[PDB]
């Protein structure tokens, strides 16, 4: 049994001020446009052994993504489908008052969250996964830990899965079925990238991708999925405040055109 | 996919047109102990909601010196859904649980109480979709009926999309077999979103139709809440 | 540009607005202000006296502390220095030692006050940033002897004792004392009381 | 690990005097005889996904219980048997200091004394729900709600239980196996039902189906099941009081004369 | 059921008659750290049981103001049982643990320390059933062992039924195969049972028969304890 | 999730003294010398539903150790081994900060040392308990109960373990495969039995077989275990504090002369 | 065993000579939140570190009177390893962590700070043999990058034996198919050793002979951690 | 038989020889004494004052408390008697409402310092024994109104001030004051002292 429990980076009243001091500019602290995403660096293969990784640097948010793949049996009533199993882990690394345990409802969410973009975008088709129709098939587990908690973990935890994802390498299956891991024979198929776009509400202001102390001062968050046709593939409003219908109507405006820069940068860094 | 979710006469599987809300019932005082409690039927998806407090919440590390903490637990019988359900806790139930308490605190008038916990309890009884919901208009139900000050009851809906067709309320093969399921749930009289979700896929301006038909749903819903607390009065 | 929108009387139910302008009414738990229009904040009777309204709450089961309050609480624990009190609140309440004894502790001394036992007593202190503080001193304040303690929801109190109307009804079926945290102070067929009390509570 | 730990609805002193005050006339507050039950209503097919369900009302004491059944191997020492899991929850819904988690100790007591009581009695012959002899069986699956704690939740979990049992819809099973659930073909086959009668002490009174005031202040309780035949099919004592061998004695006596009363309620609402 | 557990001599499997108990071998002050402790062996059942306190229970809102908290483990070790018992706490050990404590309950002196907690942990090295009533003995003895005041010993039997004939004090084949199983303990010299618990079957009749034949067998093994606890000083 | 925190036996400034104060003549409190071993006692099958078992008294320090065996498929990649399985408890009974739960640090480190020492040392050759080569093997379940502790636990669960080991029947395996527990057909094959020997540091002295109150004022201990030809089958410095190249050098020599000696009591125990 | 692990030229499958180390690539200073960190990468094992504190830890009754608690995770990525790792905690990682916390409250200069923990986490990267020695030396790097004083860094390495040959620093190969494997930590400066632990078989000769290349090692590896604390400012 | 091993200004690790023989040094964290050798304890700066040395720290975003220091609090809790405060120490401040009120606490009494106000306090008493208690005191010492409050490492805080020299440099830019702390209380373009700050603490 649980339960789900109001938890608080308690700001200083000044501090507030000062960080929406220049958002009548269309700036925030750091400079950047309220439209703008931090400096995004993308470090493809960095865990060398696991199947497919990125290191995403996503301003101060760290986030290692990595993948492993295993032979199973299809789950009785997908026979035709390999699998996907993701978990997102907040490391007690990664932020001061993160002590260690399995995964906290933050973590849960971020995982959930991420897996319902992957899996509703069809980025992912789980057909292709499958080595014998019925008894042998690919499972991907992807591992996202959030080593730096820098402020819109969930927008890093989904470009470093992306990311993950293509960087897959597919070993050799040899049938006597065993994985050979001295040929690697292809690179998981994926139809294309999506992206995760989180727009925070802070007073009557719309940020995209709020750092540490605008999630500190924000009133909630709303973040939205996209793929390259700019199809809204999963939505999911956090925090403990409301927002306007207009509120929502606005930011996904907003979420959208900043999905259409964000998808090209991820593309360059992925090579595709 | 599969089945065919909008049939020839235009109508869904239950029979109900793209705009028709389930048929709900409402009861509330259900529970002897329970500060405050409510039953809420939407179609054949049903939650029982429990409400304690205010009360000192003991550690006290984790109160709050400002209001009051809430605590939350959505959980799902093992019979209340078409195969067993463990009834070990899943990662929905731990994601809705924080869904469904995020919402209740834009609602509730925690400051009003520093230091204590306010504990919501609820329980489906019958899945057919809609669940998270219905728990948690059963749970404003139970606060209310508490006596907990809240700024406004939530009412919710989830719209969607199947074969095509942008739907209200969506049962479970709905949600299971179309295109897209949106749970929204605000504070209608503050015009305030309080829970907001997407599943599946939609366009922009499907997006914006869904949005708009779920208000509809909502404002029906929330005199359905309103009429049903006065009830016992009027 | 003022007016209420409800008659009087009217059951009002969280979030329904009461009012529309600006009025010059003290803040109330049971009436939320956003700029100039005014809502019910609970299940509850709205009600008008003169160029004001507020809100009668018609739900709940705690009582809310207020300084000089009298109570009947329920002794939980035997402290040190004092005693832990239940006065139906969302915070547990306090009597000191010292104020039940007139004098400080003595080397080497439940006595008095032990856990089950029911106290009258008045609310001393109380604020946002502290639990309620007892005193014993009143007349009549103290331990219970004799009688029964009857429960019944605090939002009630005011209608049990109606220019103590309603007072005067009860006991000319038997004595009653009518505490401001909805608990009540009162032969065995004429205990039956409680009978009139369940249905001042379900007939309001 | 774990392990056992005194625990206390603390009661004032007045309270007590009162709650017994009309014992001596051989009724309770509530006006009730000593040997009677609360007022009981039991409502059939509550949870309607459920394959049966009960929701059992005694007195301010609330129940539900469902059913679910699977088809599974038969565990190997047992080939020519199904299978009978209870499971009993006390929710936190139903008293204010129960707080969320695992079954506790009372739970697991519950859910035990229980399924003792219906495995015992050979009410449910497990050799009934074979569907191929050491390949494939029926699992009850049986799931007990406590959602108000009233008092005597036990025999509430044995009336909600056997009411759900009986309750219970089998549906066709088709060879190529699978459960087709558009068709069902029978209810569960119970040989009869069961009761447990709990009576407490309070003082040098014998009380039946204690209520929530009189279950704070009894020394102990000791509860028995019963058949129609009244075979004795379980016996459990509780609490942390101890009863002479004359108050266990005289106990089984008056749980056995209210057996026979509640049995035939029972079936009452059984439609048997 | 399947072996024969009554033989054509009237006697059980083991060689016993119908009223006698298996032997039973008793050790006080086995262990060197705990404040009292002993071995209990009944026939092939053996228990040991170690006891800590009176000591202040640091919580401290766990304490009883007025009394002391008994915490109570009945656990088997993986090798106890013909085969390998997983060492996690099975439902059965929980619920065991629960019994035996408020079995302790009714004897202990605990108003004796209010704010403390006495610890009492049993581990059954060997089941051949009755392990709830020798690890309970057990305790009561390590409880005397520790000096900590008792209103009486606990002195306990399983009674039941096999073949048709009720029999005192069952094995594991009896347990197992037989039609009735019932554990009572008492203070005896207080007339006070502690625990009592049936499984199986049993006419009202045969209860009452059972029941006289466990006070035989009770009074018996309470002399032993009473023997066992003095022969240190005699 | 989880993680090793500091944990104290808080012993008088004064006893420390008396402690060591006849170490200067190679002798200690209980008028032993550096390096001997307390009494030890070892009584085999005494958990008489074990399949073998061992009873250790070291001083105050007395375990438990019991085997189980049961039939299994071999590990897919050591398809021509059976398996063991090592399990320590530091029961509650034991010691009086002991609470209960599943096991600590300190009884998972013992498990795995203990485990390794056994492993290692080729002692128990896991080719030896294969009954059809890739279908079925033995797991060996070897169980250790800390009942009383009374210092350097390590060494008696040694003791225990390989006692144990050397008393496990085995029983008669049928064809139709069952165990046929009415027929004891040998004895579980060992090689040699093991030893490890602890030494703590204790200011400038090392000491052999730490008790309790050596173990409280100790810097650390390191412990060595051998085979008969005195190989070393497994290292493990424990505690707090750090010990010098020449602290351990010395040590292992120690170690090493003691085990001469405990080997040799060890095999009288056992009959071999 | 199967591999051959010493090859005809006398060197090791991955081309070193028996008494050399794997490349060593030292980075500080990684996280911005950390009070300190570091990742340490030895060959393909690598591992990042972060510290906390001190701080006060608020039980407080887990808090030590006259020093700090450290509290120390030592943790491997499910994808650092040849086939995937479950994430919770096993049975290894549990002994590591106690073992590298050990090893740090020997360095850590605790009496410094009564009643506060310090929080030192490790999370392995690549796993690649070795891995519990680099997790306490990005520690070790970790603590001095927070500025939280230690008498000494702590350098170690695993010498071992493979094919009958001593050998320096193993490799997953070399762990796995080897004789011995024998990780040793030291704060060289003060000639004390922290870790030391040995799995597998050495005459006590060959232990010898290895601890004695351990220590040239074990210097090599504290001229790099000196070195890498001191660039930045260099 | 004494000499410094180390040229002065060297960069220091921890384990690092500094001195070997004997000196009457006053014992500092920065420097382990092991017999008639001295070790630096820290990354740092190894400088030598005199026929005396010191490490000075290099790393480090604690503060050690001191008696008698100024800081920078952050309220974080109001209790029943005083307020808890983050002075970015290993341990939590606390302030007495008796100490900003110059008298005890009245009945019924977050109106002079609630969760989120900075707060300029003295520290009144320390000791390895307890958690620092804060004083109001003096003058300029108080809540803080308007302004902002930069952080820095508190081993910085010797370098930001330089005989006042870089206090003198910064103001030449705009009025700031240097807690012992690591926080300094300080138009919006100038307000970019920061980017002066962040350079103190990253090229020292
Ligand atoms: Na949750
Ligand atoms: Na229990
Ligand atoms: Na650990």
């Amino acid at each position: 049994g649980h339960m789900s429990s109001t938890p608080n980076n308690i700001i200083p009243i000044i501090k507030k001020e000062s960080i929406v001091s220049l958002f009548e500019k269309g700036i925030r602290q750091d400079g950047r446009k309220l439209t703008d995403y931090r400096p995004l660096s993308i470090t493809l293969d960095y865990a060398k052994k696991a199947d497919g990784s990125a290191l995403v640097k996503l301003g101060t948010t760290m986030v290692l993504a990595g993948t492993k793949l295993e032979i199973d049996k299809p789950y009785e009533d997908t026979p035709n489908q390999g699998n996907l199993i993701v978990n997102v882990e907040l490391l007690p690394l990664a932020y001061e008052t993160f002590e260690p345990g399995p995964p906290d409802e933050n973590a849960i969410e971020l995982a959930r969250v991420v897996d319902r973009s992957l899996r509703d975008s069809k980025a992912l088709d789980l057909t292709k996964l499958v080595i014998e129709p019925g008894k042998s098939v690919w499972t991907v587990w992807l591992d996202v830990y959030v080593l730096d908690y820098g402020g819109n973990v969930l927008d890093a935890c989904t470009l470093a899965s992306v990311a993950a994802l293509y960087n897959t390498k597919v070993y050799k299956v040899e049938q006597h079925i065993s994985v050979n891991k001295n040929e690697v024979v292809g690179k998981l198929p994926l139809n294309y990238p999506v992206v995760t776009i989180s727009v925070a509400k802070v007073d009557k202001y719309l940020v995209v991708d709020p750092d540490l102390d605008e999630e500190s001062i924000m009133d909630a968050k709303i973040s939205f999925s996209y793929t390259p046709d700019l199809k809204i593939v999963g939505i999911q409003k956090s925090g403990k405040g409301s927002m306007s219908l207009q509120d929502i109507d606005q930011a996904e405006n907003t979420a959208r055109s900043t999905a259409v820069k964000l998808l090209e940068e991820l593309k360059k860094h992925l090579g595709i | 996919e599969r089945p065919k979710l909008i049939l020839d006469d235009g109508k869904r599987t239950d029979g109900r047109k793209p705009d028709e809300l389930r048929s709900i019932k409402i009861e509330l005082g259900v529970l002897k102990n329970a500060d405050g409690s409510a039953i809420f039927e939407m179609g054949n998806t049903k939650a029982i909601a429990a409400v304690y407090g205010p009360k000192e919440m003991h550690p006290r590390h984790l109160s709050l010196p400002d209001r009051a903490v809430l605590r939350v637990r959505y959980h799902m019988t093992p019979f209340s859904t078409d195969e067993r359900k463990n009834p070990a806790p899943s990662r929905r139930e731990i994601e809705l649980s924080k869904v469904i308490r995020e919402a209740l605190e834009s609602a509730v008038l925690v400051e009003l109480f520093p230091r204590t916990a306010i504990d919501v309890f609820t329980e489906i009884l019958q899945a057919d979709a809609g669940s998270r919901l219905v728990s948690l208009m059963a749970a404003s139900l139970a606060l209310a009926d508490a006596g907990i000050p809240m700024r406004d009851l939530i009412a919710g809906v989830a719209v969607g999309k199947a074969d095509g067709v942008i739907i209200l309320d969506l049962n479970e093969t709905e949600a299971m077999w179309g295109e897209a399921d949106m749970p929204i749930a605000m504070m209608p009289s503050l015009n305030q979103v309080t829970l907001f979700q997407l599943n599946g896929s939609m366009t922009p301006d499907e997006f914006r139709q869904a949005f708009d038909l779920a208000v509809k749903g909502i404002n029906i819903i929330y005199n359905l809440e309103r009429e049903a607390l006065k009830s016992k009065y009027v | 540009s003022q007016e209420i929108v409800l008659q009087p009387r009217s059951i009002v139910v969280p979030g329904e607005l009461l009012a529309e302008g600006e009025f010059q009414i003290p803040w109330s738990p049971y009436i939320l202000k956003i700029n100039s229009k005014y809502y019910s904040t609970v299940v509850g009777l709205f009600d008008v006296k003169d160029t004001q309204f507020e809100v009668i709450p018609l739900e709940g089961s705690f009582y809310y502390p207020k300084i000089n309050d009298i109570v009947i609480g329920l002794v939980e624990d035997v402290e040190i220095y004092g005693w832990v009190v239940d006065i139906k609140a969302p915070y547990k309440a306090y009597l000191p030692a010292s104020n039940l004894l007139g004098r400080s502790i003595n080397v080497g001394e439940r006595r008095y006050l032990d856990v089950g036992d029911y106290v009258i007593a008045r609310i001393e202190n109380f604020d946002r940033s502290i639990d309620p503080v007892l005193s014993v001193k009143g007349k009549d304040l103290g331990r219970v002897s004799n009688g029964i303690v009857i429960d019944i929801m605090p939002v009630k109190v005011p209608r049990v004792i109606g220019n103590k109307s309603m007072y005067e009804t009860l006991t000319s079926k038997c004595s009653i004392f009518v505490a401001n945290n909805g608990r009540i102070w009162a032969s065995r067929f004429s205990e039956e009381i409680l009978i009139e009390a369940i249905r001042k509570i379900e007939n309001e």
